[PDB]
């Protein structure tokens, strides 16, 4: 597009972004929707049941009362926004005077980028430890602070896995192996209930519209199915998985466990800390240990075709770069594209918006992968689908976006700002402005008032939020460092659209953080790691794209990638224990502290039935 | 960092962003007096 | 197509200055007012 | 060189070394030397006070019984010949049958040679792996089975060293928690001790002979400087480092502290295993731990300028490549190079030795730097010199040699195949061959029998045989192993020298470890991680080496280090741990059974004055 | 001896090279039978 | 799959002393 | 409103540099004065 | 090498200053 | 592999060791039949 | 020089060939006894 057409989309997507927060403002008022709109007060149990003056009340919570309303993680999770901002601010404004000789010029504005940008992530990295430190050492007595998953526990003739874990532990670990509690195959146990309940709900729905006799008679088949498959599932020896939870007496043991090798052969006898008994994924804890390794390369190669077959989408994007391409796609649209401003409108939003739809559903698959591969938490299939959604992209929308343009890299990437800009006030300004009217949840909440409703009581169910979405949040926050990296020492025109999509999100998601949405795991900031090397590959690739654009001064250019990892491990050598280690200083003084507090706790009885899967509690 | 950024924030607010905006007052009033 | 085309030309040949100017003044009163 | 410098070289290099074996077999028989020949015999007491038939000999010790003679280092260190039989017997086979339509059979063979490289390293890793745990279980007690080496013990203002650690460790671990001994600095009566002793032996050499008056008064100075520093490094609470040796009553618990990180500040309360006793490198136990990041800093600023700087000799060396060069660097030779038979034995000859010589007192320089550097303990003394020796051949002996080569990088290296090989004769064939006769320690053993003895148990003192040298053996191996990778697709003449050489030097070796040498530290193959690593490295470098020559297809070329790549970190995650990290199953097992076996250990008698600086025992 | 030798190279190595190939055969099926 | 990866393996075998054979000799 | 602000953020932009600067050149000197 | 590192120092300083002076105007 | 690099080394030095130790020997007698 | 230099042609040309004869069959019986 020309700079006419980013004016215009730009005074559309902020007038867009405006009448949503107008929208917004008169349906939060409506006191039918508070159980949507306020669904975290409900939550903790704290309400009962110009207009854009929730912005300055967003920002009033102060970090440290976020912490312990929201939770960690997603504390952390919104500060990568004010990231981005420390990042590119400077950046925006040296690119500015500088760059709006000249081979010099750019090579020392890599390493003044690259110097800042390592700057802000060391500071970064050893401020997210320290809350998560003081988090963990704060943190209320949970079951996973004493207990670890063994996996691949090795097989006997003779022996149970249950006497097996049992031996071992009171052997290698004779003075704080308190309990444990055997791994079971249930999967088709709670597929049945799961089954069942949707068939209530039908036929709820169906008794409120008034069939009823089809929907009774599959509740009275499924029952006895599910009576059926408990007997089989607890007495049959198939069911059992050689896996425990093994659960010690006192925090510092279990984190001995957890961090060292327990026999001679590392394959086996698997340790690791237990997940939070919410967020253990029940189902594949189903699977084989020994299958993960060919689990995962089958992953691989089905991320191979989905990133390779989904270049077509992205050609017919770019295909939809001039006018011509959009209306050979569309020749409806050719008696409205004579005029100059449809032009301009059709040329801005049109192309941003299809290849929004198309990547639509990618995380969706992306968390379907993550659970074939066999993860057993809910926060590690988060991580995972992250990590694959930012390699995709890093391909697909990135470069493939790029390359084919060329098709209609060094130039090619010049080329393309203007479409990147476009997107990033599509798909990030009038995007989160958006999220804030959260329509999705009105509808279904309203849908099932009508019809799936027969107690006030069914309206606390109906109350599902969700949550902020690490794994599609997360990935959307990388493009555009990596736009920004990029495109800052040759186009910085764009830095100002990712500054103010950071500026903006930042105040949508702490309004939703601390009235919307839920937490389902706390992971205490874990993911951190991840999204320090995330901001690394994304330098490094900066980097050697400016090689290929700028020209080859080798040394300098050769030395930004070299200096830029060896930044990488001296985090990793200096902060990462933080989020990957636990010492026992730590794990000792907690445990101290809380005997003399509670001098009478019952531990035993406390983590006696935790890690029993839910279908059978 | 937080402090800084503030001030700058501020600074720009009361300072420059005045004539920043006549730029962009000037620049839409055009856009559509030179349409149809 | 001719109403509305006329209609927006003259809303923002009369009315666009003055809507700017509380534009302009609301953001920058905004922002004085948040620390 | 041409092919009959080869020629006659060889023939010089095959007689010579069979004369060295001919001045061996009369040298060991005569009774005054096996007191030298002999030595490992008399270090074990197992030894009272047609000519090549040492080398069946040799090979009659089964391994297992040469592990418990010798030590394991030692059995491991000799395996690194047979691992260079194993890789590259079968290379020069292939090689020169299939190289001795072009492009592609260089590439497949490529690809032939990786793999099969690769596999027989799995195999040898899975093997060293197996032979270090089982040596370690059924190894005799030991103080450092129960000890861990603490560092950087933070100040305080109030406690003392000895204090602050005996507080930490009875709390943080107060089951096991035995004794500690703090470390001190006592370097300068370290060095006035050692003093003392030259001056005695001076005066001991002057009183045989008969000067006397001054080494007599010489010894009384020292001798009051020795006891008013006594006094002074005991009672000076400066001479306390922030450090100590940590005992635990079981090796359980040594290995649960070792394994795992103490306090929330990772980089104080460093724990890590003790080395043995004998194994400590007392003198850099009082660098102060922080400066130790400086330390390491400047000599990789020291090691490029020597790196740098080495490249004149080998340039020189280069320059003798051709007989001009020869003639113009040593004009005396001119009246015997025009005899054809002298023209080749110095053409092969002569660089050879100059290269060999130049070398010659590289490894105590690097041994030097590795003090300088901070290391406390002679093993990892030993394999840092060892790095940096690998990194040194590999730029100013392999690839300076080429490039100069060239200057007198694909077309050079096939140039230099032949100086590679007559280098290869020199330096391995008759090099090793002449280590038998070992002229050295025969040379010092009579040196002090006549003239420093003064009675019959000084004999014991001149007999000191060294050891196998790790440090300066194993950068030999690993350079002929890079240039066999190197050579093996473009001048499969090479592998046959260095074949030659790895089945010579294992004989060779393989007497000397059974009767000659010693071992001064036993590290249980803790070093095989690093000699797989730099297999893997050279295996990289040839096929980088290989795309620059043949050419760009780029797809097989490029995989080739991807794939060697991603087989080390298969290796580092399966058979690594075997070497680094102390199963604690495996830890319960010695304790269970040396408790039943020694049901009245005095365990803290044992320990408690173990680590004791040597001076002060 | 060239002529010869080479001939008995390639009949004495390729006398190993079968059983390799049903070893290798063997551990791919091995290695995905595993999946189920 | 396993119906065309047990004579692909068969095939693929043959491939290879085909072509050493002809690299070979 | 370029010129003007241009020249603005020159000055403001400077105005953090000096103490950066004293700043760096006191962590080099502490980094290699722990040597001794 | 303190007494060469300090004036080195203030000498950079003043080398940065010119440089991006040169390239800011 | 022991074992069998040990078959291939009795293999070698019986059979093949001969013509090539004869060669070996011709090389030699020619060199210096051929010098001074 | 002379001396030498004729000697070593003698040796080889009458001489070589029996020594030649007494090293190769000495190494092949020397590895036929190894195992
Ligand atoms: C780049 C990738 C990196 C990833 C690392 C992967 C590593 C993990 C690997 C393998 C993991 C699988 C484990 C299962 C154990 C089986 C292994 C076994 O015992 O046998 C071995 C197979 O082992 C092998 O894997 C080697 C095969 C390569 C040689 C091909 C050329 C053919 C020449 C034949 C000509 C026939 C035609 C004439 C017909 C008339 C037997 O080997 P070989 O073949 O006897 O010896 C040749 C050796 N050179 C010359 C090649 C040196
Ligand atoms: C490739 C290497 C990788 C290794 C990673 C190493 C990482 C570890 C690093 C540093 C470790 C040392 C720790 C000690 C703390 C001091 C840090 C502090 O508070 O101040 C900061 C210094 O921090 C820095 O280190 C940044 C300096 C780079 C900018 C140079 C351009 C000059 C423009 C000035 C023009 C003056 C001329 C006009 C005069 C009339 C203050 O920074 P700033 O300069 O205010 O902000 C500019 C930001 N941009 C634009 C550059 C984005
Ligand atoms: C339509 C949009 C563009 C209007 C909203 C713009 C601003 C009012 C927002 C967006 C980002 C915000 C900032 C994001 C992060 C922080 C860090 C926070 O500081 C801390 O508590 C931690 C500081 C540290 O990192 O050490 C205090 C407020 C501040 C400066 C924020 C103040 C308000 C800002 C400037
Ligand atoms: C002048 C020189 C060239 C004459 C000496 C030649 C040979 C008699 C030597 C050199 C290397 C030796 C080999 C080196 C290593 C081993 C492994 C060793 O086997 C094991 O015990 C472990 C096997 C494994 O790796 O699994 C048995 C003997 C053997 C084959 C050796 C037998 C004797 C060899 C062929
Ligand atoms: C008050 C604050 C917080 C909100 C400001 C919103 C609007 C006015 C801002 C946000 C980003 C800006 C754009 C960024 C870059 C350029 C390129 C230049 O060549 C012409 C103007 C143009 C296209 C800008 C126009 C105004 C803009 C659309
Ligand atoms: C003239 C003014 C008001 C216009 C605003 C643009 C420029 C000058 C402003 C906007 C935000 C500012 C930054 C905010 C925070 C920090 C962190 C500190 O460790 C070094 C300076 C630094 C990095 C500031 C440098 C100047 C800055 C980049
Ligand atoms: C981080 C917070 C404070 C919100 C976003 C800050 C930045 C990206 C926004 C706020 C207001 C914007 C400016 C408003 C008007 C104009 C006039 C036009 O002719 C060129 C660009 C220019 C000068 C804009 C550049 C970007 C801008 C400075
Ligand atoms: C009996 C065994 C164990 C010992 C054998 C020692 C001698 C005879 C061997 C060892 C390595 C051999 C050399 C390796 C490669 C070549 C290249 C070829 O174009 C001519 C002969 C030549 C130069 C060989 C001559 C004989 C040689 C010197
Ligand atoms: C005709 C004969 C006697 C001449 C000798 C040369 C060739 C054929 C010999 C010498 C040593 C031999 C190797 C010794 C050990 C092993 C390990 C096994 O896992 C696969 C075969 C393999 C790798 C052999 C292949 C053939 C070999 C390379
Ligand atoms: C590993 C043990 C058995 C010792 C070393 C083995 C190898 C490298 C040695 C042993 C004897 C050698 C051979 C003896 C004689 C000749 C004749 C000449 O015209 C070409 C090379 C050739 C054919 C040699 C090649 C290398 C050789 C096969
Ligand atoms: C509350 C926000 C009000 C926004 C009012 C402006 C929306 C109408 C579209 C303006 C487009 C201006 C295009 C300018 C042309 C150019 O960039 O040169
Ligand atoms: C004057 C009030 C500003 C606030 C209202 C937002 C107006 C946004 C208009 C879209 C940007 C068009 C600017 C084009 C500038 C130019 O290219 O000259
Ligand atoms: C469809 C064409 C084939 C190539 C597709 C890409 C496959 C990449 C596989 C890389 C190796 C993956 C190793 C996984 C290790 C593990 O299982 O943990
Ligand atoms: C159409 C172009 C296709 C390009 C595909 C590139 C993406 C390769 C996907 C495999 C990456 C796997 C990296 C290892 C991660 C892990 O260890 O889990
Ligand atoms: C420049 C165009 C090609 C794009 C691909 C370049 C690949 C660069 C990868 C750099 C990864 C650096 C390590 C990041 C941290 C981590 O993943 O652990
Ligand atoms: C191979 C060359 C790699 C060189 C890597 C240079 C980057 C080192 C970064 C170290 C920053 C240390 C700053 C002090 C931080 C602190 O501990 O407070
Ligand atoms: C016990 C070892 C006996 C060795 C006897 C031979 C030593 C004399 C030198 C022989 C050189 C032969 C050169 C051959 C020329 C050529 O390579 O073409
Ligand atoms: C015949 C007895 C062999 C054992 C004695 C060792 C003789 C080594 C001679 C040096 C190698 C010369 C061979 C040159 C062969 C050629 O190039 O034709
Ligand atoms: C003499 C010219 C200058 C360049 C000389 C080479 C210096 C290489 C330094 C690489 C970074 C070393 C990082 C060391 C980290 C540590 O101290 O453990
Ligand atoms: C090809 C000429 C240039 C030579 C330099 C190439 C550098 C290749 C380095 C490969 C290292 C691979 C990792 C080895 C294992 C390790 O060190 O941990
Ligand atoms: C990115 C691509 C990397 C692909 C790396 C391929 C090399 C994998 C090697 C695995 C060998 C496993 C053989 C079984 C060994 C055993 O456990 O017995």
């Amino acid at each position: 597009a020309t700079l006419q057409d980013i004016g215009v989309s730009a005074g559309i997507n902020i007038l867009s972004a405006f009448v949503f927060f107008i929208i917004f403002a008169v349906l939060r008022l409506q006191p039918f929707n508070d159980r949507v709109y306020f669904s975290k007060w409900y939550l903790k149990g704290l309400r009962s049941s110009k207009f854009l003056n929730w912005m300055p009340e967003a920002l009033k919570m102060p970090e440290p009362e976020l912490i312990d309303h929201a939770g960690l993680d997603s504390v952390v999770y919104l500060r990568i926004y004010w990231l981005g901002l420390k990042i590119f601010t400077p950046i925006a404004v040296l690119a500015w005077a500088v760059l709006v000789m000249r081979f010099w010029t750019h090579i020392v504005m890599a390493y003044a980028f690259t110097i800042w940008t390592c700057y802000v992530l060391m500071k970064e990295y050893e401020t997210i430890a320290n809350m998560r430190l003081q988090f963990v050492a704060s943190e209320a007595r949970r079951p996973d602070q004493f207990t670890v998953l063994v996996r691949n526990v090795p097989p006997d003739a003779d022996e149970s896995v249950s006497e097996l874990v049992e031996h071992f532990f009171l052997v290698n670990h004779p003075d704080h192996y308190l309990t444990h509690q055997v791994v079971c195959n249930a999967n088709k146990l709670a597929d049945l209930v799961k089954k069942k309940k949707k068939l209530q709900n039908w036929l709820d729905y169906y008794q409120l519209k008034y069939a009823i006799e089809h929907y009774i008679a599959e509740i009275d088949k499924i029952s006895k199915e599910i009576s059926k498959e408990r007997e089989e599932v607890v007495n049959d020896p198939k069911a059992i998985m050689p896996a425990a939870f093994v659960s010690f007496k006192t925090r510092w043991a279990a984190a001995v466990c957890a961090q060292t090798q327990q026999t001679r052969n590392p394959t086996q006898w698997l340790t690791e800390w237990a997940p939070e008994p919410r967020d253990v994924f029940w189902s594949n804890l189903a699977i084989p240990y020994v299958s993960l390794t060919v689990r995962r390369l089958i992953m691989h190669v089905a991320f191979f075709f989905l990133t390779f077959f989904f270049i077509v989408p992205i050609a017919f994007v770019q295909s939809l770069a001039t006018i011509e391409g959009i209306v050979k796609a569309a020749p409806f649209l050719k008696f409205i594209v004579d005029d100059k401003f449809m032009k301009s409108v059709i040329q801005g939003f049109l192309p941003g918006i299809a290849l929004k739809l198309f990547l639509a559903f990618l995380p969706s698959i992306l968390m379907i992968m993550s659970k074939f591969e066999g993860f057993t938490s809910i926060s590690s299939l988060e991580r995972r689908a992250a990590f694959r959604y930012y390699i995709f992209n890093l391909v697909n929308v990135f470069l493939a976006s790029v390359i084919a343009g060329a098709a209609f890299i060094g130039v090619a990437i010049p080329m393309k700002a203007t479409f990147f800009i476009t997107y990033i006030m599509v798909d990030g300004w009038a995007g989160v402005a958006g999220e804030i009217l959260m329509l999705k949840p009105l509808i279904m909440f309203h849908l099932k008032n009508a019809f799936l409703v027969k107690t006030d009581k069914d309206r606390e169910e109906a109350m599902d939020p969700g949550s902020i979405g690490f794994n599609t949040g997360e990935p959307r926050i990388q493009l555009y460092f990596l736009l920004g990296l990029v495109y800052a020492p040759v186009t910085p025109m764009l830095l100002p659209f990712i500054l103010v999509f950071f500026a903006l999100a930042y105040i949508v998601y702490r309004h939703q953080i601390i009235n919307v949405y839920n937490q389902e795991y706390e992971s205490a900031a874990a993911f951190w790691p991840d999204v320090h090397g995330r901001v690394i590959a994304a330098l490094v690739i900066s980097q050697l794209l400016l090689m290929g654009l700028l020209g080859t001064a080798a040394p300098f250019l050769i030395a930004l990638p070299v200096l830029t990892i060896g930044f990488h491990h001296f985090c990793k050598g200096r902060y990462e224990p933080a989020f990957i280690r636990y010492p026992l200083q730590e794990a000792m003084m907690k445990d101290t502290l809380e005997t003399a507090r509670e001098p009478n706790l019952n531990l035993k009885g406390y983590l006696q039935n935790a890690y029993v899967h839910p279908v059978f509690k | 960092f937080a402090e800084k950024f503030k001030e700058a924030v501020k600074d720009y607010f009361a300072k420059f962003w005045d004539p920043a905006a006549e730029k962009l007052k000037e620049a839409v009033k055009d856009y559509f007096a030179k349409l149809w």
